[PDB]
């Protein structure tokens, strides 16, 4: 299964969000996003090219997969319900 | 691609495969007019998603930030962010 | 709808029709896969417009503020903007 | 417009954006907002959706109007103006 490395950026999201949400997404990005990345996500358009985004519970994980080096690097991690 | 809608109907699995492999669309024109788009479900499903991400708050300039963490190699250890929300 | 290839196939002309006159989405299943849809012009057009919209910088925050305006009434004198701007 | 014709209504919002482009692009809109725009809300403009929805987006040269279509108002109400690119 694929390294995981973890942008400054998304431990961040982690810490600013509600711990319960953070441990499920933490699970989540150990365990089945390191097994299945081009599967559990989705590619994202327009500026976003080149970027996956996953979503589950009230968390959503936007990525970036290293194929020439077998790496998740996490980018972002959101709320999912959060909108204006 | 711009195709009648008989020459869809004839080789729609071969246009339902190609539309699968690539992520063309293929403008559907019945009797000399738009009518209908056919579109990979991954392709439809991959610009819903990014519109979930592009409204959520903050998320356009911190994915950028987060990239740029990236450019840098400015990663956290992984063995400290389990340990934070696991146990 | 979810409707099988072949049955698509036989009859694609009719799903065409409603797509278009509906906007329903018609997902042709492969091998009890979803591999395409149907979907209407109008319909995939609007997707892409809105990620438009969001994609652009303030867009989302002017748009809370004029919805705010609305719901206040707080609109400008037609006339006014009409001989400020138009020489 | 007949019947019930509709008019423009322009929020501070919308405004303030018109103000904030350059004057060149400015009236070209507000000549299209209330021309063309008026006349085929529906037809000049995309519903939007997710968020959006509810709402309209008409394009044309630099800039891009967001509207509703308030039809118990008989009303276009200009949301927001933004510049494209
Ligand atoms: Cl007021």
């Amino acid at each position: 299964p694929y390294h995981v490395a973890i942008t400054a950026t998304a431990a961040r999201d982690l810490q600013r969000l509600p711990e319960k949400i953070a441990a499920a997404c933490v699970e989540f990005v150990f365990g089945p996003l390191l097994n299945n990345p081009h599967r559990l996500g989705k590619p994202l358009r327009n500026d976003l090219e080149g970027l996956h985004s996953a979503r589950r519970g009230d968390y959503r994980v936007v990525y970036a997969i290293d194929d020439g080096h077998h790496r998740v690097e996490i980018i972002h991690i959101a709320r999912r319900s959060a909108s204006y | 691609a711009v195709v009648p809608l008989g020459e869809v109907r004839n080789r729609l699995s071969e246009y339902v495969a190609e539309v699968e492999l690539t992520h063309e669309r293929i403008t559907i024109t019945r009797h000399g007019h738009p009518a209908a788009v056919l579109i990979s479900a991954d392709d439809l499903a991959s610009i819903e998603e990014t519109l979930e991400v592009l409204r959520t708050p903050g998320a356009s300039e911190a994915i950028r930030e987060g990239l740029a963490d990236v450019a840098a190699g400015r990663f956290v250890s992984n063995d400290e962010i389990r340990n934070r929300y696991t146990a």
